């Protein structure tokens, strides 16, 4: 897709999966979790 | 339109019955997983402004709607191509054997292909389709328009579906079969006989969504 | 940088006194309640892999220290925000603005900020802020980097903390006060003077913290 080819509307982007994001925090490393 | 009409009167049979409002709902007593659809919209790209909208559908297959009224569809071996003019009447070509005359409108078309593929998340990926929907003729999208709460995409095949902004909730109106795909903020993939949420209930937030649809309808007849 | 070294004298002027070898040990007189931190790093999570690593502090602000070195704080109102690029430019802004060249990383940090508050305890949590706290700048990430032991987060206002994974234990070093905070495995958070704690002896426990603490400052001054 070209250089100059900026939609200024469209559906959800790939970064913006929040199901995904949770799912990769619960996979990495982070800060101790209630037990 | 024949089939936007039975929408509207299976949208207003529904709503009339004021489906929230009961003792007791039962909505999931209006599931008919047979009703499911074949054909919806995963992705879309508004670039109205320059060249026109760019949308994907579920078999990855592609499509635009340009700002002149023509449709040209990718299908989805990727060579394959349908072009449909203003007036509706459809042609078959492909991107190796086309007419010099398409060259611009296929090169745009990849570009928003590319841009899609990309770019963005596909909707309704955990939706796995039946044996024979491999035959279904590929629709178009008719017309489309923008909400402040939701874009509107009517298909050539008569189904209409409204995606929610806010919450990424999403419903497919199939007047074919009288039934409704709710899509939820939770991406659950849930489809309904309407004549069975009228008869056993439905909750509030699928009762208010149908609200809208009827509303919607209501404008794209006015159109 | 000149706050590192100076934490790096007062590590290494009380690792020097042997405070643990200690014929008598009276840790409970280097306590100086006057010191306790106005911020610390309360919950965390690496997506460095990716994104980078998003933090809250125990004012319940949020922050993210992009791949990319660029620092991006939402304060607790839930909507103001500052940006620190890579030069350390200051600008601010909210997220009721929708500024478009930072829309992204914000999605990004509100889905941080999310997991955070959903699956993750707030460290310090027993710890009532005083009086004027909430007038206090509000310090950001400058660099942080993880052992096999622990995880190092070296902040904008010259305070280090380290967290030791295994045993939950916790290092708050206030340089500017010759001072240091410790969480034991009990959550009970106690704060001593440096050079108290020369005069009056502690620990091992402590004491082999501060030494590992030494060694951490050193890497960070390293790098």
């Amino acid at each position: 897709t070209y250089e100059t080819f900026d939609p200024p509307l469209h559906s959800t982007a790939i970064y913006a999966d929040e199901e995904e994001f949770s799912k990769h925090c619960g996979l990495s490393l982070s800060s101790t979790p209630p037990g | 339109d024949c089939h936007l009409s039975d929408m509207l009167q299976q949208l207003h049979s529904v709503n009339a019955s004021k489906p929230s409002e009961r003792g007791l709902v039962r909505q999931e007593e209006a599931e008919d997983p047979a009703c499911i659809p074949i054909f919806w919209v995963s992705k879309w790209v508004d670039y109205s402004d320059k060249y026109g909208l760019g949308y994907q559908l579920c078999d990855n297959s592609v499509g635009v709607l340009f700002n002149d009224s023509t449709r040209l569809i990718l299908y989805n071996d990727g060579d394959s191509l349908q072009y449909i003019e203003r007036d509706g009447t459809e042609s078959y070509l492909t991107v190796s054997s086309h007419p010099n005359s398409l060259m611009k409108k296929i090169t745009l078309l990849k570009y928003f292909r590319n841009y899609m593929s990309e770019h963005l998340l596909k909707a309704g990926a955990n939706i796995t389709p039946r044996e024979g929907d491999e035959l279904a003729r590929l629709p178009y999208l008719r017309t489309w328009f923008r909400t402040r709460s939701a874009i509107i995409l009517h298909l050539s095949n008569g189904s209409v579906q409204i995606n929610f902004f806010q919450d990424h909730t999403k419903l497919i109106l199939c007047p074919l079969m009288a039934a409704v795909t709710y899509i939820d903020e939770k991406r659950d993939f849930r489809t309904y006989r309407l004549s069975l949420l009228e008869e056993y209930g439905c909750c509030k937030e699928l009762a208010s969504r149908l609200r809208y649809a009827r509303t919607m309808v209501d404008k794209l007849l006015s159109s």
